[PDB]
RNA sequence: GAAAGGGAGUCGGGUUCAGAUCCCCGAAUCCGGAGUGGCGGAGAUGGGCGCCGCGAGGCGUCCAGUGCGGUAACGCGACCG
RNA sequence: CGAGCCCCGAGGGGCUCUCGCUUCUGGCGCCAAGCGCCCGGCCGCGCGCCGGCCGGGCGCGACCCGCUCCGGGGACAGUGC
């Protein structure tokens, strides 16, 4: 006396859906990250406009993985010259690299962080 | 456009549900807006009803 | 006394053109999935069109009283289930083992089912009673049945629902089942089932090979034609007299 | 402004303090609710006509 | 399915051999976020009755309080849904 | 409500349109009022249908039954050879 259809359309009644649990993984183990942070960062920019960004606008010149963005480009630069960064620019070459200025917090000198990179 | 009668938009209520109908009459000559137009068996002969 | 006169009735009245409907019942009116029309329309067309008496005779199933004594007596003689199977087995390996040896030990009367059995039981005449159901869908394994049973002589009966043979054979579905011998307790009670059953079934078979279903019209053109048929029966009474 | 803009202006900037503000111009709410209430006393008007004239069998 | 349609919001100055509304300097602005709520402001903090208190003002109780102005067009910084 | 069809005792069934609530206005209209029956909790007459206060459910409101959604064709059209 309370089933009622106030509807003249009938609509697929909703049933569970559970969720997925396998009995043995597809993949042994995962696939360990190819773009870590040495991956990232290929090897500094020595030309005159890179030394002339170094000592004048606070900026690393790096050539970086085509595949990395801002975020990771700034992660790896954190990590493994264990500086702060202001700010990503990021551009590809007409050769196909990618080119990142890297602007340093004021506090770090690019200048002698480029020294200890060994980059002078 | 393309046609040489004018069309009429007309709006009833809806019977079952709360929302307005808008319907895309063709114009009977000498109908106007802010007309009434009845539609149904019971509606009176006159100029636009249906 | 005490109600509080800021209360009142506040009635909609839902003619044309006024308040909008209520949320009413439209299951007649429904837009149905296309299986749903498929079966109801299939339903129908079985009492629309003629069906033939081989097809007509398993709609007179047994009545419920029937039914109810004839499923209780079946249930003494089900057959044994695979756990109850295993301990028998398990017995009779015990038994042998140490130490009565090979004792058959009276193998006890049992429903047997299936449509294959049930048939060559019948050809053999070996079985006491035959119990139909009435809903198999490829209705060609036991149309025959009927006319088969009594031509050799069984008493046969139709029961609503093949679901409950299965339930009594522990499957989910079993068209036929069969009484063959049956213990001498109950004797009694199969003489007075297969006394009703040959009243209804055997004894009639005669006008249940004459008898076709279906042809019935539906209830709007039943009303219409009832509807003509009353506007010129009116008339004639008075022409009458 | 433009659709857009509207996002971040006020409340105020947007609307105006009346019935139907910034949805409706103050004449046709006038006129609105005349003819809401004068409707409304047509109809107690012909439920009393045809009350005193259902008084006659 | 539009680098010509719809589509929020960046401008001024300087700078190179070659880049800039993108770099530097300086002024802004849009969108999104803030669970532990960042600070203010608004909501919102008034009347009545008994008392105390020279008056002002304090105490207790009870009752309001989802803002306000203009005849109007409409306005005010918010203005539950 | 109705013309009252017809019995009329002035009751009233068989008997017809009605087995209807919307036409002077460029408004509004949903997410049920009301009634009835119950199920909890609170304090509590502290005798039970029993004092009242905070919640929840069902039914009537919104008649019953039914076998094609409603209507128009139709053994023709159409299709295959
Ligand atoms: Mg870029
Ligand atoms: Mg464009
Ligand atoms: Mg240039």
């Amino acid at each position: 006396k309370k089933k009622i259809r106030t509807s003249p359309t009938f609509r697929r009644p909703k049933t569970l859906r559970l969720r997925r649990q396998p009995k043995y993984p597809r993949k042994s183990a995962p696939r360990r990250n190819k773009l870590d942070h040495y991956a990232i960062i290929k090897f500094p920019l020595t030309t005159e406009s890179a030394m002339k960004k170094i000592e004048d606008n606070n900026t690393l010149v790096f050539i970086v993985d085509v595949k990395a963005n801002k975020h990771q480009i700034k992660q790896a630069v954190k990590k493994l010259y264990d500086i702060d960064v202001a700010k990503v620019n990021t551009l590809i070459r007409p050769d196909g690299e990618k080119k990142a200025y890297v602007r340093l917090a004021p506090d770090y000198d690019a200048l002698d962080v480029a020294n200890k990179i060994g980059i002078i | 456009p393309g046609r040489g009668a004018p069309l009429a938009k007309v709006v009833f209520r809806d019977p079952y549900r709360f929302k307005k109908r808008t319907e895309l009459f063709i114009a009977a000559e000498g109908i106007h807006t802010g007309q009434f137009v009845y539609c149904g068996k019971k509606a009176q002969l006159n100029i636009g009803n249906v | 006394k005490v109600v509080n006169p800021l209360f009142e009735k506040r009635p909609k009245n839902f003619g044309i053109g006024q308040d909008i409907q209520p949320k009413r019942d439209l299951t007649r009116f429904v837009k149905w999935p296309r299986y749903i029309r498929l079966q109801r329309q299939r339903a129908i067309l079985y009492k629309r069109l003629k069906v033939p008496p081989a097809i007509n005779q398993f709609t007179q199933a047994l009545d419920r009283q029937t039914a109810t004594q004839l499923l209780k007596l079946a249930h003494k003689y089900r057959p044994e289930t695979k756990q109850e199977k295993k301990q028998r087995l398990l017995a009779r390996a015990e038994k042998k083992a140490a130490g009565k040896g090979d004792v058959p030990t009276k193998r006890p009367p049992v429903l047997r089912a299936g449509v294959n059995t049930v048939t060559t039981l019948v050809e053999n005449k070996k079985a006491q009673l035959v119990v139909i159901a009435h809903d198999v869908d490829p209705i060609e394994l036991v149309v025959f049945l009927p006319a088969l049973c009594r031509k050799m002589g069984v008493p046969y009966c139709i029961i609503k629902g093949k679901a409950r043979l299965g339930r009594l054979v522990h499957r989910k579905t079993c068209t036929t089942v069969a009484f063959t011998q049956v213990n001498s307790e109950d004797k009694g009670a199969l003489a007075k089932l297969v006394e009703a059953i040959r009243t209804n079934y055997n004894d009639r078979y005669d006008e249940i090979r004459r008898h076709w279903g279906g042809n019935v019209l539906g209830p709007k053109s039943v009303a219409r034609i009832a509807k003509l048929e009353k506007a010129k029966a009116k008339e004639l009474a008075t022409k009458l007299g | 402004v433009r659709p857009k803009v509207l996002m971040r202006l006020s409340k105020t900037k947007k609307h105006v303090s009346r019935a139907y503000g910034g949805s409706m111009c103050a004449k046709c709410v006038r006129d609105r609710i005349k003819r809401a209430f004068l409707i409304e006393e047509q109809k107690i008007v012909v439920k009393v006509l045809k009350a005193q004239a259902q008084s006659q069998k």
